[PDB]
């Protein structure tokens, strides 16, 4: 209840009261841990965007990272490094563009490694996170792409070398289950397996499609790498679930966030990313609110709280603000964490009884993307 | 500005989000940069690539397809901003999916967003 | 009068009196019931017509006159661009002036001149019932009278209902009498947002009264010669089809290798495609497409040959503009655009549709 | 009454109405006026900015152009180009830095000139209109160097080129009044006049000392090219005028802005762009309020006008609004415009009677500077 | 929080403008940014160039020389920014000037803006 | 006590008994009159000194003794920097560990060895009385004792008052007692300003007690070598000053070329300057620091010569993170560093500031 700034000018003050000298100089952030959050600010389409990393536990900046145009951030769950696959133009936001991925270091921050990526392969959309994404060793980052067709981009972080273009089939979005393979979904409602290899035709292998033509799969589908688990609403709160984690796609069962009197009194899941999943607690959390069928990007200012298992509703919080996107921190007794766009505002909630705790406001323009590590 | 209540279309204001051709613009009307409902500002890129949304107009009574343009090769604009979805799919309905940058296309492999114009191409419902 | 213009034309359109031999009409070529196309095989397949001498074959080939009426008379547009005519190289400069062309050619049906296609419409007393009628007494016996009068009974004929009746599924479709399967419906959708409605459709905005899928504009789309069909054509292995630069008049050497953009009505029935019917299947047509946006080397690849494209036979003021559109058609797409541009069949025509 | 966005519905309805079909294309923006204006958002330092163009009589935003780091901005005076000096760094605001010049078209807005100045040699500094200056034939562009010590870059916009860097004693600012000539203002509180040929040293000559080592020169003084006057402003509202239009400074009659009264009710001028000048007015705007002494930069609510030869006071506007910074167009009838920074809106008022016309809002982050020509 | 009133400093909460020894700050303060007072936030570049402005402090009457120093090499914070201007002079008097970067010295070059820290190095006199 | 400690080595401090021939005392090369330092011409003027042989120059300037007393004992600090110590390479710990040497240095007093500096010491019975008055009965007849405690009674001198009596100018400005004129206070504001204060000031932050213009740190700043001083020292033209490096025990090759920021009191009564007085005048002292900031060809050229400065002597572990400032020092902000430098001279030594 005594604030940062309120501690830290006590603290000052002390020292000046003591005579004690002490070096300016460039701070090292804290280890990063699990309660470490990071927000990514797209800036609604700004040439320039901004990455905030942040300490959920105190609510406190530990650190910035400058990107280019709607970078992808990811962020390694055990905690070793941060990456971003970022775009930049000879003359602000016209003239020769350069897209490249930067490693950093997750407590100096700087760059490790800038890496060329050839003939400006990015996709540049509204940031998803999982048109980015880290292999489970860490060592491979698979950028999408979607001009002049769908394909996915290998990067070696290991050897700081780009190494290829996978063509794809009409597909979107990589999930990684492993060293040389990843998930994306297709138009047809199937999921496709992509196996790849330094060289060859990468082995693409479609499963049962699992949504009907007029069921829509959000962009914004929560993935754990560490459960395998590929968490998938639909704009009616339906959830689809997919186990990832025999390295092949098991289908389970679907569950509704939402009551059928809910439905019928127009409550929908709504934002930017609406859903989040725990994998300690196999517990999903949904964006929702009473909206019409075609708001499906706006905020929402409830969270369901359900079990993965039987989809038993095991809370409802009202989170009292405009609430785009939200996440969890993975370890016991999460964080629930609550970004609003148009508040740029990330607040910070007990996950378990909904409770605000703490905010952290002034990030940024438009801040969209909550990333946290799974590193238990 | 209930920003969850179903979207009201109007045909007398093209520098507002509510006006009928917007009705799922993703971005910034160009009108406010310099450009007007269906030109780019000076210095910036047509695409040639489009994005379509079914619009009804309450002038007339009908829907018609609005194939969306962006102006592209300058940073956003930042002025009047907007967000509509009607009848807005997932990105794998590319076609009717509005958070990608639709700049292919453009003069100079310019590729930045700066704003998105609302042409009609067409009548359906 | 607008009946018996029309009526009259009727009768000319399918009288092959008015072709030296007399073994041709415009029927014959452009037969009704191919979307007024020419089913006949030549030397090189379907691509070019052979004319009345029975071996001239011709170096273009023949288009519909489905909807042809629809076309503007040639112009040149305030941004420069030239539009409408008759012809793929637009030099005619509507219905009534190409209507006597194919008369006079020496390949196609080949009369001597005026003079003798006014013989034969004096040997037919039909001919000088309905000419006088409409055009008034002696019209037969004035060489340069009867030879309009013939062209522009034919033109207002081709303007008639019988060739542009607006019945296919996608007419249906857009008066709200049936709905489009979801392919179709998927194909128009890809149309509408990818480059094709640049160039096939006719406004850049707004909603066309009578659509025809086109813009009536030049453009040179970069294809290669029709060998075969260059060689029937016996214009010689150094010719080069200059398109609208050929049109005389047209002195501009960035019209050179521009044709004027086809309707797509009728499309699926009446292959094979492009100016020098180069490419057999309509598939092949949207594909050629991907030659600009493509990386994969299966897009530089006609699916027909096996063999590369080709070198475009103007390999200069290419759309590239339009062309490159960084967005490549991906098969499912491709199928899409078929499905959709079956259904601007005419209601006649859809039984042909089949095969 | 009827709004530009209304006005356009309705033509846009007229036109669907009747069929008429129309390109979709680049706009030209209208050729240049004396009621354009330019307003230039530094962005409170960020690494990229925008300027916008605005049709002052319409309150229309025509056009826009993209900055990098803090760009000086020019715009020739007889409305044939428009002109900024701007910073890029090859990962937005880290890496090699590259200083450059840019020539703009001023109704396609498209670049004509980029011109790169070699060693990063430009003054970063919250944007100051008259460290960077075209000589009044409009073929030469000088900018100021802070590092390693003052001195002077002559760009040669004809040759496109850049020509070199002229040493200047302990001075600041630049202000042309010929091809080959130019005025700074020196710590020692002389202006010292600048003529540099081809080679050699530039030839530098100090006037008197013309103010005491304590009365401070804002950093935002209104020169006139044309009329050769610089309008240069103290903290307390007193006001220098310089005539350079002999090639020499003659000292005018200094004049204040506030009355003995007012300063003592602690009125005092603020802002940014605190003072503009109209020419054939010859006439003076000063922003004003009560505030503290070393509140100086904060923003006014007042304008106060005062005839340049007299110091008569013609008029004091309440603005309405929390203003910036002010200039006014050079044509008769002239609009006076008013910058909020803070609204981010340009307001423009009639000159005459002060009132508000329109405004034209959104105007970035942090609008500051005000440009426009002199074109009759 | 009425913008032109004279300055009233306090020592109780470093983030806050009026923050004791911000009394000359231009731009950001870095302790928002994950500096500290007299720190600079991870991956940015001390500058070894500063700015002096006398700054009152509240607490024990005393006036203290603030050597601010910028913190470089990244795009402008975007929190807790703030200006404030007691004793800033102009241009010309470049010691107590503020609207300058200060970024001369910084460690690569680094000469972009992004946050600036409040160290004392001196009492007034 | 600890007052007759200091009042017996203000004896031995001035007594010419401690040198070999007794032509010479500390105070012969620390001249009270010159705030500690050597007043005297040599066949390098007065880079360096001349020793009691009458012959033998030493290699570096003597710097004084004013201020010694606040240089804390030699030590690496926790972020490996070594600070502290005496003489120009921090050779020795502190004033009790350097004050010895001289005696025993055959360039400058040249006793054979303790023993004979004992020996002189009993042969004078003011110093049996003083000296076991304070250490003992029998002290001077143990060489090693007598030598040691020698060394405590300078050491103990050298901490009074008198060395550090924060009197100048700039001690009364800080103490509200009055102020500086404006140049002076230009001066000061571009000394804190500019990359002076990162070296010359004790604290990096806070406020300092008794700032004596030095943190104490070791740095090389690329001085060349001193041509004259170096053929007088006769150490040979081959010869490398490694600075700190030459301290016994330090083995980093990052200490090459590094010496000990010397505290700037009384900086204006005690040229020339540097550890090897190759400037003879202030303003090129200050003029140097622009060598690594201005462009213009002027500031390549040591004003003094004519000539360029000359390549370092040790042309490695330059500071110039700190050198390179990125801004140079017109001539009116080096016009402005003198004044405020000049402010450094103690009370005693403004007399000699003319
Ligand atoms: C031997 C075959 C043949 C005959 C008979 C023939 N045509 Fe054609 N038709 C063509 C070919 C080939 C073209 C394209 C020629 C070109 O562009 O140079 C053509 C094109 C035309 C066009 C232009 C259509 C377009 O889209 O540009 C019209 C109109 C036309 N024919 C009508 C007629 C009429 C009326 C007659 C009878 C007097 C006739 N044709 C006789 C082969 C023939
Ligand atoms: C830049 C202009 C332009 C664009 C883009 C364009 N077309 Fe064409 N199209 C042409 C022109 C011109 C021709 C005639 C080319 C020739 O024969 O010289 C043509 C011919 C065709 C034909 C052959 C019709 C016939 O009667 O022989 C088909 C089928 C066709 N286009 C479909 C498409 C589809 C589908 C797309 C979008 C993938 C498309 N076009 C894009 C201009 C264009
Ligand atoms: C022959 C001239 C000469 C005499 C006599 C001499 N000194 Fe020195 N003094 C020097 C020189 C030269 C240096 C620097 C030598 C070096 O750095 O290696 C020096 C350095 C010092 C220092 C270190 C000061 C600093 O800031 O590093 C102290 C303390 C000192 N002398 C005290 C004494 C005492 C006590 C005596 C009498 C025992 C004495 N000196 C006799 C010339 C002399
Ligand atoms: C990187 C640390 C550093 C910086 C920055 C620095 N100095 Fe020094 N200064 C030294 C060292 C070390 C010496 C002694 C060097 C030597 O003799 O080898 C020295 C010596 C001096 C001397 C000679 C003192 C004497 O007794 O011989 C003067 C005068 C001086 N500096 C003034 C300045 C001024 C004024 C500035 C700012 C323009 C400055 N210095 C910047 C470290 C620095
Ligand atoms: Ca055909
Ligand atoms: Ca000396
Ligand atoms: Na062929
Ligand atoms: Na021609
Ligand atoms: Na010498
Ligand atoms: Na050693």
């Amino acid at each position: 209840q005594e604030t940062q700034g309120q501690a830290a000018a006590r603290a000052a003050a002390a020292d000046l009261a003591a005579g004690q000298d002490d070096e300016p100089r460039i701070l090292e952030a804290p280890a990063p841990d699990a309660r470490r959050v990071y927000v990514n600010d797209p800036a609604h389409f700004a040439a320039v965007t901004q990455q905030f990393v942040i300490d959920g536990e105190a609510g406190r900046v530990i650190g910035m990272i400058d990107g280019g145009f709607l970078p992808n951030p990811v962020v390694a769950d055990d905690g070793s490094f941060i990456a971003h696959a970022s775009t930049v133009f000879s003359r602000i936001a016209r003239g020769e563009r350069t897209d490249y991925v930067e490693v950093f270091d997750p407590v100096t921050l700087l760059p490790t490694a800038d890496i060329e990526l050839p003939d400006a392969p990015r996709f540049l959309v509204g940031t998803y996170p999982w048109m980015t994404s880290l292999t489970p060793d860490g060592k491979t980052l698979l950028f999408y792409q979607f001009s002049p067709a769908p394909a996915v981009g290998v990067v070696d972080l290991e050897g700081k070398a780009f190494k290829r273009m996978l063509d794809v089939p009409d597909c979107y979005h990589i999930f990684p289950t492993a060293p040389d393979t990843f998930f994306m979904h297709c138009r047809d409602g199937s999921l496709a397996k992509v196996a790849f290899g330094t060289e060859g035709t990468p082995e693409i292998t479609h499963t049962e499609v699992f949504h009907p033509e007029d069921e829509f799969l959000i962009n914004h589908p929560a993935y754990s790498q560490k459960a395998g688990r590929l968490v998938w609403p639909t704009y009616t709160g339906k959830i689809h679930q997919i186990d990832l984690s025999s390295g092949d796609a098991k289908f389970l069962p679907a569950v509704e966030a939402l009551t059928e009197a809910e439905r019928a009194d127009g409550w929908r899941p709504g934002g930017w990313q609406q859903v989040a999943y725990h994998r300690a607690l196999d517990r999903i959390y949904l964006l929702v609110d009473q909206r019409d069928e075609w708001r499906h990007k706006t905020a929402s200012r409830f969270v369901v709280v359900l079990d993965a298992k039987t989809g038993e509703r095991l809370a409802k919080f009202e989170m009292g603000h405009e609430i785009d996107s939200i996440n969890v921190s993975q370890d016991e007794k999460p964080l629930l964490y609550a970004l609003s766009t148009g508040d740029k505002t990330l607040y910070i909630h007990d996950a378990e009884s909904g409770e605000e705790l703490r905010s952290v406001n002034q990030l940024g323009h438009g801040p969209q993307v909550i990333t946290t590590a799974d590193m238990g | 500005t209930d920003p969850r209540a179903k979207w009201v279309p109007q045909d007398n204001d093209i520098q507002a989000c509510d006006y009928w051709r917007h009705c799922s613009i993703d971005g910034n009307i160009c009108d406010c940069s310099g450009g007007s409902l269906t030109n780019c500002p000076p210095g910036t890129k047509l695409a040639t690539a489009s994005w379509v949304a079914s619009c009804y107009n309450p002038t007339d009574g009908q829907s018609y397809l609005i194939a969306y343009r962006d102006c592209c090769g300058y940073n956003v604009s930042g002025r009047c901003p907007c967000l509509n979805t009607e009848g807005e799919l997932p990105v794998y309905r590319p076609e009717f999916a509005n958070d990608i940058i639709w700049c292919f296309g453009a003069e100079d492999d310019a590729m930045t967003y700066h704003c998105t114009i609302s042409p009609i191409v067409g009548k359906a419902s | 009068a607008d009946d018996a213009l029309a009526a009259l034309g009727a009768q000319l359109f399918v009288d092959p009196a008015l072709s030296r031999n007399a073994t041709q009409s415009c029927a014959t070529c452009h037969d009704p019931a191919r979307a007024f196309t020419d089913p006949r095989e030549g030397k090189a397949g379907l691509a070019v017509s052979v004319g009345d001498d029975g071996q001239s074959h011709g170096d273009r080939n023949t288009p519909t006159l489905g909807y042809a009426a629809l076309v503007p008379a040639f112009h040149r547009d305030a941004n420069g661009k030239y539009k409408g005519g008759q012809f793929w190289d637009g030099r005619a400069d509507d219905l009534k002036q190409q209507a006597g062309q194919p008369m006079l050619n020496p390949v196609e049906m080949a009369m001597p001149d005026r003079a003798a296609v006014a013989a034969r419409l004096r040997d037919d007393p039909a001919y000088r019932t309905g000419f006088e009628a409409l055009f008034g007494k002696g019209v037969l016996d004035d060489p340069e009278r009867a030879f309009d009068a013939a062209a522009e009974a034919l033109a207002a004929y081709q303007a008639t209902g019988e060739f542009s009746p607006f019945d296919s599924k996608y007419d249906r479709v857009m008066r709200g009498e049936e709905k489009f399967t979801p392919l179709e419906e998927f194909g128009y959708t890809v149309f509408i947002t990818k480059n094709c409605r640049l160039c096939h459709m006719q406004r850049k905005q707004g909603v066309a009264e009578r659509e025809t899928f086109t813009n009536f504009e030049y453009h040179n789309i970069g294809l290669p010669v029709n060998e075969t069909a260059r060689e029937a054509s016996g214009l010689g292995a150094d010719h080069v089809d200059h398109g609208l630069l050929a049109r005389p008049g047209i002195e501009d050497p960035a019209q050179s290798g521009r044709f004027k953009v086809p309707s797509l009505r009728n499309v699926a029935v009446t292959g094979p495609y492009m100016h020098n019917g180069v490419f057999t299947d309509l598939r092949t047509a949207i594909l050629f497409y991907n030659k600009y946006t493509s990386r994969r080397p299966e897009a530089k690849i006609n699916p027909e040959t096996g063999a590369p494209w080709g070198e475009p036979e103007v390999a200069r003021n290419l759309s590239l503009a339009e062309l490159q559109s960084g967005l490549m058609l991906d098969d499912g797409r491709v199928d899409a655009l078929v499905a959709f541009l079956e259904t601007l069949t005419d209601r006649r025509y859809e039984p042909l549709l089949e095969e």
